[PDB]
C-alpha cells in the first residue's frame, strides 16, 4: 500500500 | 478536482514555511544574538525548517499526475535530504526543549554546560546523529512503477515493516517525550520559585502563559501524528487502493510540512529579542 | 547684614559683562556663513569594525600615530587596538570596572583611566617585560571621574564630579594644583593643542577656560539649559562645542567670550553622549543618543552626515590626529571605524 | 562668615575675568572661518581620499 | 632584569642525542615567542627553531627539520630544544633568544648568554662580503649587507635584523627592522637602506662597538644570517 | 606577511581571554545597594562578608556583587545608567524612622525623604525591568516606637489598631503603591532580621526569581 511519503 | 487543489495547498505551504522562516535567519545573522545560547539552538531550526520545505516541490511535482518528474540519481537524493531536513528539524525542537530545561529549572549549574562555545558543538553533533538514522533511506532510494505505470519516488524494499517504528522512535516518540517532559517540569518550577520560597502575589503567571507551553504540543501531534497511523494502518491491516485514499494520505504529507511553518512563529516570535529585533527590522 | 551686601553688588557685576558680551555681536554667524560653500552628503562606511568588548563603551582615545587606540569599556576592559588591522595589541584589566573615561599618551608610553572609583590610574604600555602594568594611581578627587587628559609623560589633568578639576605631577603622584570654579558635576576635558588652556564643562550648564600653570579659572560661559555632557577643543584651540543634554551642540569663542552657533534640529530631543572634531574643524561629529552619531557641519548648523550602524547609544567618538578617521563606540559593545570613501 | 568668605571669592573673581579684552565676533569667528581654507584640502573626511593611499581599504 | 640562561650538554657523541632547556626569567615569558640561534666555532649565526606565543606556531630550519624538536613550557617559564642523531655539522654554541610580535614592538632584542655543545669525530641568503674592517676610533664606519629579495613588504616595513656580537659575548639587537633603534642602544648607531641595499652608520666609534655585526631577515622562514662583518681596532 | 602572522597569533590569543572572562561575568549576581541616608545599609553589608565600594559576598554556588554608592555626593542623574544591566536593587529602609523628622528644611518623618526615594528608583528609565528588593530595616526597635506614639504623624490617613504587625498594611503597601510600572518588575519585601540566613538567603532566593523570570521572558515562555 502506501509507504513513506507516497503510495 | 482531488489532485489538483492539494497540490496547490503544497505551494502556500511552500512560500510561508520558507519565507517566514527564512526572516528568522535574517534577524539572527544580521541583527544579531549571533553567540547567546537561544539564538543558536534556535538557528538551526531555523536552518532545517528552511530548506525542508524546498523539498517540497519536487513532491508536490510528483502527486499532480503522479509519477517521478526525473525518477533518475537526482530523484534519490531528493529523498535523501528530505530525511535529513526533517529528522533534524525534530531533533533541533528536542534541544531547545533542553536548552529552556536548564535555563529555567537549573538556573545557577547550567551555564557551567550552557555556554555559547559547546552550544556551536551541539549544534553540529546534531547534524551527525541525523545522517546516522536516514541511511536505510541513502541505500535504498529505489524506483517503483505499481499503480497505473507512472514510475514515482520512494523506498525499495529489500526489513520493510521495520522502516516506519524506527521513524517512530525517532521521530516522534523520542522527541515528544522529550519535549513534553522538559516542557512539564518547567511549569512546576515556575510556581516552586514564584510561589513558594522567593514569593510574591505576582504568582498568576504560572497559570496565564502556560498556555504557550501547551501550545507547542498541540501543534507538535496535530501537524505529525496522523502521518505516523496512516503508515501503520498501512503496513499491518492491507487496504485497497482508493482515489481519495490516495488524495487523504498524500494530503497529510503536508501536514508534517506544516510543523516547519508553526516553528519560525513558535519560537522566534515569542522571545525576547526577536519581539523586538521583528519589531526594529 | 551681609547676604544682600553683595548679592546686589553680583548684580552689577554680571551686567557690567551680560550687555557687554551683546556689544561685540555685530551679526549672526548664520549670515557671514551664506558666502561658502555648504559640506555635502557626508556619507561614511564602516570600515574596520572592533568587536571584542562584552558591556557599554564608555570612553576611546585615539593614539598619536592615528593608527593605535584605546577604548574603555564598562565591563572592565581597556583594549588597545590596531587599528589598521582590526587586532588587539594588548588587552589590559582594571582594578574597578566602573570606567568613565580613558586617554592615551602623545607619546604612546601610557595609558590611564578612571571613572566612579575616584582615581585615575595611569598604565604603562612600553616596558620592559611582556605586560602592561599600572604606574602611578592618582587619588584625590572625591566625586566620580570623568575625564583624564595627558598633558604629556609627567602631567595629566583630571576632572571630577566633586566640582574639581586637578592637575598632577604623576612622578610625585599628588595634586599640583586644583581648578575649582564649577558648582555643579564636570563632565568634561579638552586639552589645547599648544596644552597651555583647557576648557572643562559641568552640570551647572556652565563652561570654563583654565591655565594650566596659573591655576585660576580664566573665563566662563554659559548658555545652555541643562548639563554640558562633552566638551572636545576646535583645532585652532581657540574654540570649543559643547553637547548638553538639552539635545543642542553650541559653539563658543574664547577671545570673544560667548556663543556663535547653536547645532539642533526639531526631530530629535535626546543628549549628545560625546562630541569631536575634525582636522579643518569643519566636521563637528557628535555621539547622541536616539542611538546614532550624527556628524554636524560647524560652520553651517546643518546636519551633514549620520553614522547609523549603532544598536544602541553612541558614548564615545574620536577622529584621529591626520583626519583619517573616526571611531564610535557605543552601549552595544562595538567600535565602528568610520571612514569616506571616494 | 561662610557666605560671605565665597562672596568675595564670587566678586572679585568675576573682575578678573572682566578685564578680559574681547575682540568682536565677525572679527573673531571669521578666523574661526579662516582657519579651514588653509586645512580644506587636508581633511580626509571632507574631501575624498584616493582610495589606494588611504590606509582604510576594506 | 631580563635573563635567559639555558644549559644541557658539552660533549655527545655522534649518532647520540642531547636536550636543551633554557630557563627564563625575569619577564612575561608567555607573551613572548622563544627561538634558538646557533652559532659554529670562528663561523657565523644560523637559525634553530621557533615556537609562537601561546604554543600555537611552530618552525623549524631545513637543516634540522625532524631531527630537532622545540617544546615550551609556561607554568615553568623554561623553553626545551631536543635534538636527536647528532652529526658534525650540529656543532655549535646555542642561544636563547625572545621576541614578540604586536604592532610595533622590537622583537629578537635579548639574546641569552649562550651555551656550546660540542661532538667528537629556495631562501633568501644574506650577504656581508666585507669580513675586516681595521679602524681606529672616533670616525664613521658604514656596514653594508645585501639581499635577495625586496626586504620591502606591502604592509610597510622591512624585516632586516642587525646585530652586535662583542668577543666573548651574547650579541645583542642595535637596529630592528632595519630602521629603528632598540633599548640599550646608545644613539650613534643607525640603519637604513632601500628594498636589497641597506646600511648601518655608526658615527663615531667607541672602544666596545668593536666586534661582528651581523644582520638577519625576517620577511619569511627560514631565517637567515650572513657571515659577519668583523670589526678590529 | 610573517610578522603579521604572529600578530594576528597574539590577537586571538587576545580574543580567547575576553571570552572567557565574560562568559564568568555574566554568571555572577550584581545588586546595586541603595538607601535614603541613614538607612541601616551598613547592617545588611556586615551580614553578607572612596566610591563603589564594591562588596563580593559569593556564598552558595553563586557569585554576588553588591555596589555600594554611599559616598557620592554628587548627581545620580549621572552615573545610574552604569548600573542599568543589573539583577536586583536591594533597597533599605529603616521602620524607626516614622516619626523622624530631617533637620534639613523640617522634612517631613524620613518616610517622604524614602518614598521620595522609592519613587525616583522604581520608576527609573533604567530600572524599568529591574525588579527590586525592599528591606524594612528596623524592626524590633519601631516596636519600642510604636506604643510611645502611633503613624498618624507620618501619614494622617491611616486607618488604626496601634499594632506592630499593623504597620505593613500601613507602611509596607504604601511603598509598593509607587510601583508604577507593576507590569514588569516585582517588588519584593522583607522585614530585616539580626538571623544569619534569611536577611541573605532572602536575597538568595529572590535573585534566583529574578534570573528564572529572565530566562523565560529570553526563552520564549513569559
Amino acid at each position: 500500500x502506501c509507504f513513506x511519503k507516497t503510495c | 478536482t482531488s489532485n489538483a487543489v492539494l497540490t496547490f495547498i503544497y505551494f502556500v505551504v511552500c512560500i510561508i514555511g520558507l519565507c517566514g522562516n527564512t526572516l528568522v535567519i535574517y534577524v539572527i545573522l544580521r541583527y544579531a544574538k549571533m553567540k547567546t545560547i537561544t539564538n543558536i539552538y534556535i538557528l538551526n531550526l531555523a536552518i532545517a525548517d528552511e530548506l525542508f520545505m524546498l523539498g517540497l516541490p519536487f513532491l508536490a511535482m510528483q502527486v499532480a499526475l503522479v509519477h517521478w518528474p526525473f525518477g533518475k540519481a537526482i530523484c534519490r537524493v531528493v529523498m535523501t535530504v528530505d530525511g535529513i531536513n526533517q529528522f533534524t528539524s525534530i531533533f533541533c525542537l528536542t534541544v531547545m526543549s533542553i536548552d529552556r530545561y536548564l535555563a529555567v529549572v537549573h538556573p545557577i549549574k547550567s551555564a557551567k554546560w550552557r555556554r555559547p562555545r559547546t552550544a556551536k558543538m551541539i549544534t553540529m553533533a546534531v547534524w551527525g546523529v541525523s545522517l546516522l538514522v536516514i541511511l536505510p533511506i541513502m541505500i535504498y532510494a529505489g524506483l517503483r512503477s505499481n499503480q497505473w505505470g507512472r514510475s514515482s519516488c520512494t523506498i525499495n524494499w529489500p526489513w520493510y515493516t521495520g522502516f516506519i517504528i524506527y521513524t517512530f522512535i525517532l521521530g516522534f516518540l523520542v522527541p515528544l517525550t522529550i519535549i513534553c517532559l522538559c516542557y512539564l517540569f518547567i511549569i512546576i518550577k515556575v510556581k516552586s520559585s514564584g510561589i513558594r520560597v522567593g514569593s510574591s502575589k505576582r504568582k498568576k503567571s504560572e497559570k496565564k502563559v502556560t498556555r504557550m507551553v501547551s501550545i507547542v504540543v498541540a501543534v507538535f501531534i496535530f501537524c505529525w501524528l496522523p502521518f505516523y497511523i496512516f503508515n501503520v494502518s498501512s503496513v499491518s491491516m492491507a487496504i485497497s487502493p482508493t482515489p481519495a485514499l490516495k488524495g487523504m494520505f498524500d494530503f497529510v504529507v503536508v501536514l508534517t510540512y506544516a510543523n516547519s511553518c508553526a516553528n519560525p512563529i513558535l519560537y522566534a516570535f515569542l522571545s525576547d529579542n526577536f519581539k523586538k529585533s521583528f519589531q526594529n527590522v | 547684614s551681609e547676604l544682600d551686601q553683595l548679592r546686589q553688588e553680583a548684580e552689577q557685576l554680571k551686567n557690567q559683562i551680560r550687555d557687554a558680551r551683546k556689544a561685540c555681536a555685530d551679526a549672526t554667524l548664520s549670515q557671514i556663513t551664506n558666502n561658502i560653500d555648504p559640506v555635502g552628503r557626508i556619507q561614511m562606511r564602516t570600515r574596520r569594525t572592533l568587536r571584542g568588548h562584552l558591556a557599554k563603551i564608555y570612553a576611546m582615545h585615539w593614539g598619536t600615530d592615528s593608527r593605535l587606540l584605546v577604548s574603555a569599556s564598562q565591563d572592565g576592559k581597556l583594549i588597545i587596538w590596531d587599528s589598521y588591522t582590526t587586532n588587539k595589541v594588548h588587552a589590559i584589566p582594571l582594578r574597578s570596572s566602573w570606567v568613565m573615561t580613558c586617554a592615551y599618551a602623545p607619546s604612546g608610553n601610557y595609558v590611564a583611566c578612571g571613572g566612579l572609583d575616584n582615581i585615575c590610574s595611569i598604565y604603562n604600555l612600553k616596558t620592559r617585560e611582556g605586560n602592561v602594568r599600572v604606574s602611578r594611581e592618582l587619588a584625590g578627587h572625591t566625586g566620580y571621574l570623568s575625564c583624564c587628559r595627558f598633558l604629556d609623560d609627567n602631567q595629566i589633568v583630571t576632572s571630577s564630579g566633586d566640582t574639581t578639576c586637578a592637575l598632577w605631577d604623576i612622578e610625585t603622584g599628588q595634586q599640583t594644583t586644583t581648578f575649582t570654579g564649577h558648582t555643579g558635576d564636570v563632565m568634561s576635558l579638552s586639552l589645547a593643542p599648544d596644552t597651555r588652556l583647557f576648557v572643562s564643562g559641568a552640570c551647572d550648564a556652565s563652561a570654563k577656560l583654565w591655565d594650566v600653570r596659573e591655576g585660576m579659572c580664566r573665563q566662563t560661559f554659559t548658555g545652555h539649559e541643562s548639563d554640558i555632557n562633552a566638551i572636545c577643543f576646535f583645532p585652532n584651540g581657540n574654540a570649543f562645542a559643547t553637547g548638553s543634554d538639552d539635545a543642542t551642540c553650541r559653539l563658543f569663542d574664547l577671545r570673544a567670550d560667548q556663543e556663535l552657533m547653536t547645532y539642533s534640529h526639531d526631530n530629535i530631543i535626546c543628549g549628545i553622549t560625546s562630541v569631536s572634531f575634525s582636522k579643518s574643524g569643519r566636521l563637528l561629529l557628535a555621539g547622541y543618543d536616539d542611538f546614532n552619531c550624527n556628524v554636524w557641519d560647524a560652520l553651517k548648523a546643518d546636519r551633514a552626515g549620520v553614522l547609523a550602524g549603532h544598536d544602541n547609544r553612541v558614548s564615545c567618538l574620536g577622529v584621529t590626529d591626520d583626519g583619517m578617521a573616526v571611531a564610535t563606540g557605543s552601549w552595544d559593545s562595538f567600535l565602528k571605524i568610520w571612514n569616506g570613501s571616494s | 562668615t561662610a557666605s560671605i568668605a565665597q562672596a568675595r571669592k564670587l566678586v572679585e573673581q568675576l573682575k578678573m575675568e572682566a578685564n578680559i579684552d574681547r575682540i568682536k565676533v565677525s572679527k573673531a569667528a571669521a578666523d574661526l572661518m579662516a582657519y579651514c581654507e588653509a586645512h580644506a584640502k587636508e581633511d580626509p573626511l571632507l574631501t575624498p581620499v584616493p582610495a589606494s593611499e588611504n590606509p582604510f581599504r576594506e | 632584569d631580563v635573563q635567559l640562561v639555558e644549559s644541557g650538554g658539552g660533549l655527545v657523541q655522534p649518532g647520540g642525542s642531547r636536550k636543551l632547556s633554557c630557563s627564563a626569567s625575569g619577564f612575561a615569558f608567555s607573551s613572548f615567542g622563544m627561538h634558538w640561534v646557533r652559532q659554529a666555532p670562528e663561523k657565523g649565526l644560523e637559525w634553530v627553531a621557533y615556537i609562537s606565543s601561546g604554543s600555537g606556531t611552530i618552525y623549524y630550519a631545513d637543516t634540522v627539520k625532524g631531527r630537532f624538536t622545540i617544546s615550551r613550557d609556561d607554568p615553568k617559564n623554561t623553553l626545551f630544544l631536543q635534538m636527536t642523531s647528532l652529526r658534525s655539522e650540529d656543532t655549535a654554541m646555542y642561544y636563547c633568544v625572545r621576541s614578540i610580535y604586536y604592532y610595533g614592538s622590537s622583537p629578537f632584542d635579548f639574546w641569552g648568554q649562550g651555551t656550546t655543545l660540542t661532538v667528537s669525530s629556495s631562501d633568501i641568503v644574506m650577504t656581508q662580503a666585507t669580513s675586516s674592517v681595521p679602524v681606529t676610533p672616533g670616525e664613521s664606519v658604514s656596514i653594508s649587507c645585501r639581499s635577495s629579495k625586496s626586504l620591502l613588504h606591502s604592509n610597510g616595513n622591512t624585516y632586516l635584523y642587525w646585530f652586535l656580537q662583542r668577543p666573548g659575548q651574547s650579541p645583542q639587537l642595535l637596529i630592528y627592522r632595519m630602521s629603528n633603534l632598540a633599548s640599550g642602544v646608545p644613539d650613534r648607531f643607525s640603519g637604513s637602506g632601500s628594498g636589497t641595499a641597506f646600511t648601518l652608520t655608526i658615527s663615531r666609534l667607541e672602544a666596545e662597538d668593536v666586534g661582528v655585526y651581523y644582520c638577519m631577515q625576517h620577511l619569511e622562514y627560514p631565517l637567515t644570517f650572513g657571515a659577519g662583518t668583523k670589526l678590529e681596532l | 606577511s610573517a610578522e603579521d602572522k604572529a600578530a594576528v597569533e597574539r590577537s586571538k590569543m587576545i580574543d580567547r581571554n575576553l571570552r572567557e572572562d565574560g562568559e564568568k561575568a555574566a554568571r555572577e549576581v550584581k545588586l546595586l545597594l541603595l538607601g535614603a541616608g541613614e538607612s541601616g545599609k551598613n547592617t545588611i553589608v556586615k551580614q553578607m562578608k572612596t566610591g563603589i565600594v564594591e562588596t563580593h559576598f559569593t556564598f552558595k554556588d553563586l557569585h554576588f556583587k553588591m555596589f555600594d554608592v554611599g559616598a557620592q555626593r554628587s548627581e545620580r542623574k549621572k552615573w545610574i545608567h552604569c548600573f542599568e544591566g543589573v539583577t536586583a536593587i536591594i533597597f533599605c529602609v529603616a521602620l524607626s524612622d516614622y516619626d523622624l523628622v530631617l533637620a534639613e528644611d523640617e522634612e517631613m518623618n524620613r518616610m517622604h525623604e524614602s518614598m521620595k526615594l522609592f519613587d525616583s528608583i522604581c520608576n527609573n528609565k533604567w530600572f524599568t525591568d529591574t525588579s527590586i528588593i525592599l528591606f524594612l530595616n528596623k524592626k524590633d526597635l519601631f516596636e519600642e516606637k510604636i506604643k510611645k506614639s502611633p503613624l498618624t504623624i507620618c501619614y494622617p490617613e491611616y486607618a488604626g489598631s496601634n499594632t506592630y504587625e499593623e504597620a505593613a498594611a500601613y507602611i509596607q503597601c504604601q511603598f509598593e503603591d509607587l510601583n508604577k510600572r507593576k507590569d514588569t518588575k516585582e517588588i519584593y519585601t522583607h522585614f530585616t532580621c539580626s538571623t544569619d540566613t534569611k536577611n541573605v538567603q532572602f536575597v538568595f532566593d529572590a535573585v534566583t526569581d529574578v534570573i528564572i523570570k529572565n530566562n523565560l521572558k529570553d526563552c520564549g515562555l513569559f
